[PDB]
RNA sequence: UCCUCCUAAAGAGUAACGGAGGAGCACGAAGGUUGGCUAAUCCUGGUCGGACAUCAGGAGGUUAGUGCAAUGGCAUAAGCC
RNA sequence: CCAGGGCUACACACGUGCUACAAUGGCGCAUACAAAGAGAAGCGACCUCGCGAGAGCAAGCGGACCUCAUAAAGUGCGUCGUAGUCCGGAUUGGAGUCUGCAACUCGACUCCAUGAAGUCGGAAUCGCUAGUAAUCGUGGAUCAGAAUGCCACGGUGAAUAC
């Protein structure tokens, strides 16, 4: 049972997100029509709906990598976003050792003693930290992204 | 050198606000305008005038209006 | 913008973006703009380099972050090594202007500890 | 470079007259300039080694060698082979021009300028200097800086006596006391 | 902070410092006038200030020429 | 059961419930070859920097190093790239 | 009887309050609507000087007439766009004014600068039934100076009681 726990470096108050008139579509036109919402702090928003519809691409627009047709997305002032993409191959196509890949995201005020603690809690013991990052299991890769969110 | 691992090195026109036109090569790639140089540095006067705050007798005597 | 240390805040009215300098408040900020002919309502982003140039030199009349943070540091240090009563209060971290230390004075004492 | 010509035109004759030499080769001369940046806390933050390397390659147009620890010392929890700092050795015309663009603009910009000590000598004719900050050099645009790291300059000359090495550095308008 | 009337010093101490500068340095002067300011002329003396029960001797120096005499005599103890 | 030193009496060997320590492996490089390199420890000058980190000189000389215990070796290096 | 100090001390705990944590708010400009009370070593217009606390001359008044004395919330326009912020105002440095023989211990107020805790408060607990609660300002006693306390006056003005 891996020990995962996300903390928060700088808590932010009042609204955390606001989306005003976010109509967007690729070639069907209204992927989502006239979206309008305001997301507070502490919300746990589960976006449902199932298949081919913009179940994703909402998250992609919120992070910005998918430009919207019309509308503006105003993140909070200090909002720091940890993104766990559905398709995360691009961050492992580059072939670094697991230790270096987890060490990319070390922050100001921590060691590679504290870098390896995340991998230890994520059950990468002594040899599975020497594998190329490319050759890892799907779950062993989702966990390695969880340990990047935890680290950031 | 070792085949383009070092940064680029081209001549720049370093000039002071008081002049001091010099033609040096530096790792900036864009010209700079900065303060005085050692040619006209106030080393014989800056440290002489560095001490300015001090002496409460004249402050006391300046208020002496009575 | 860029004034003595950094006048980084844009999108702020110049009368108020100037406050972010250590030594420039509100009425001293208003004197700077008035003596340089810039309107208060005008944002720093709208403020072109044609008037920032005469804004950098305007602040030079008054003391600023680098000098002031030492100018007062000498003043506090002057009392402590002098041995005055106000110097004694500075050493122990107690109120200096003669106020209650019986129950209040948590700003100078610090956090409440047992 | 300009300082090389200045030396080989004026200082040779000046010092031959002063010290009563007999050959042009006897008067001392600058041999190299060694710049180091001992970050120490590379183990605390390895990417700060890359930041320091960028800063020193900006200061002097040469890539830094990343030095490694030599002995496993238990006073700071580092062992053999651990990268500790960066270093650059400057010789020739690059050395001369870095010397020039130190003396002319980098030295006067130090806050609270008093004067470089004349007792910072090793007893054989070499000079060492700490600068306390790299912003004093014009190579940083207040953008790469997250630390206030400084350089160590070591001017290594072929002088044999410390009084001989003093006059050579004096003749180059060094900001002594 | 006594406005435009000038600096205040007790009369019995004005003559004490005056008649003491004439003959140079002597034994410390004993005074209870804590409220009297330190004029520039009394520099170098060791006037003894009465903090309630004992006289503490203060060596008057250049920097101490605007503060009152009692500013340099703690009148209560602690620890 | 195996390895190293002393007892072991300057060839080999040599006992005791004699005095001391180790092994039941490791390494696709810590194997082969070619090219190069030389340590510990202090003594003097500098940002955090400290008795001890990195830099530059000098003394020293192999007092270091050897995947693992001890002995014998090792500069033509068997030590380090 | 006198001078100086103490009642103002500060690891801490408690009670009663003031100011806040902001947008039905902060700031700038302009303009309305009160009641009650005090004044002779006292209140002190108008004018001039000072960024300001105040200073110089100085009329009127022991008074429904003179002065303290400009009510503030409000209303209209403009800006700030959710930030420790154009919120908050502690703390601190420098420069002063005024009472008072005298402002260091130990006064009030003013100017310039720094700008902290604080982003609605655990168990628990208090006040209020109508011009009341909440909020906004005004005056008096004490008093040379020194109240966020006490006493007193008005403006806006609710919710609910099965
Ligand atoms: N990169 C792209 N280029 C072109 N069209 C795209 C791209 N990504 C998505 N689309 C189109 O937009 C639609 C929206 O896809 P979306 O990612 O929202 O689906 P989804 O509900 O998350 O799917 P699933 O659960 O199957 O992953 C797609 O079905 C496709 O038609
Ligand atoms: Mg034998
Ligand atoms: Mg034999
Ligand atoms: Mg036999
Ligand atoms: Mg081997
Ligand atoms: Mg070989
Ligand atoms: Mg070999
Ligand atoms: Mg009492
Ligand atoms: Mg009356
Ligand atoms: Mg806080
Ligand atoms: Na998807
Ligand atoms: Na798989």
């Amino acid at each position: 049972n891996p020990f995962i726990r996300f903390e928060q470096d700088k808590k932010l108050f009042r609204n955390a997100l606001e989306v005003e008139g976010l109509t967007k579509g690729f070639d069907n036109g209204p992927l989502f029509k006239n979206l309008n919402l305001l997301l507070e702090v502490g919300e746990k928003l589960a976006v449902l709906g199932t298949n081919g519809v913009g179940k994703s691409t909402l998250l992609k627009t919120l992070v910005g990598d998918l430009q919207p047709d019309s509308g503006t997305v105003k993140w909070s002032e200090n909002a720091r976003i940890g993104y766990y993409a559905q398709d995360h191959e691009y961050e492992f196509e580059n072939d670094l050792t697991v230790f270096e890949w987890m060490s990319q995201w070390k922050q100001e005020g921590d060691d590679e003693q504290a870098v390896r603690s995340i991998l230890g809690r994520l059950l990468f013991s002594q040899d599975d930290i020497k594998k190329p990052a490319k050759v890892l299991s799907g779950g062993e890769k989702g966990r390695m992204l969880f340990g990047k969110l935890m680290m950031q | 050198m070792k085949k383009d691992i070092h940064p680029k090195y081209e001549e720049i026109t370093a000039s002071c606000s008081c002049g001091n036109v010099m033609k040096i090569r530096s790792t900036v790639g864009h010209d700079l305008n900065l303060d005085v140089c050692s040619k006209c540095h106030p080393f014989f006067t800056g440290k002489q005038r560095d001490v300015a705050t001090g002496g409460r007798v004249d402050r006391f005597n300046k208020r002496f209006n009575i | 913008a860029r004034i003595a240390g950094i006048n980084i805040p844009d999108h702020k009215h110049a009368v108020i973006a100037l406050t972010s300098i250590y030594g420039v408040g509100k009425t001293r900020s208003k004197a700077i703009l008035a003596a340089a002919g810039i309107a208060e309502d005008v944002k720093i982003s709208e403020l072109s380099e044609g008037q920032i140039d005469t804004l950098r030199d305007e602040v030079a009349k008054f003391v600023v972050e680098g000098d002031l943070r030492r100018e007062i540091s000498m003043s506090i240090k002057r009392l402590m090594d002098l041995g005055c009563y106000r110097g004694l209060r500075h050493r122990r971290g107690l109120p200096v202007r003669g106020q209650r230390t019986k129950t209040n004075a948590r700003t100078r004492k610090g956090p409440r500890k047992p | 470079a300009k300082l090389h010509d200045y030396y080989k035109d004026e200082v040779v004759k000046k010092l031959m007259t002063e010290f009563n030499y007999n050959s042009v080769m006897q008067v001392p001369r600058v041999e190299k300039i060694t710049l180091n940046m001992g970050v120490g806390e590379a183990i605390a933050d390895k990417k700060l080694l890359d930041n320091a390397a960028a800063d020193l390659a900006a200061i002097s147009g040469q890539k830094p060698l990343i030095t490694k620890a030599r002995k496993s010392v238990a006073g700071f929890k580092i062992r053999q082979g651990y990268p500790i700092g960066c270093k650059v050795t400057l010789r020739g015309e690059r050395m001369w021009e870095f010397f020039e663009r130190l003396i002319t603009i980098a030295v006067p910009r130090i806050r609270d300028f008093r004067g470089l000590s004349a007792k910072s000598f090793d007893g054989r004719g070499n000079y060492s200097m700490g600068v306390r900050e790299q912003i004093i050099f014009p190579e940083i645009d207040y953008d790469k800086v997250d630390r206030v790291r400084g350089l160590d300059i070591t001017i290594t000359t072929t002088a044999k006596s410390d009084e001989e090495g003093r006059a050579l550095l004096a003749a180059f308008d060094f900001p002594f006391r | 902070r006594s406005l435009k009337k000038g600096p205040f010093i007790d009369l019995h101490l004005l003559k004490k410092v005056e008649k003491a500068v004439e003959s140079g340095d002597k034994k410390p002067l004993r005074t209870w006038s804590r409220r009297s300011t330190i004029f520039p002329n009394m520099i170098g003396l060791t006037i003894a200030v009465h903090n309630g029960r004992q006289h503490v001797p203060v060596f008057v120096t250049d920097e101490m020429v605007g503060h009152k005499l009692g500013e340099f005599a703690p009148t209560r103890t602690y620890r």
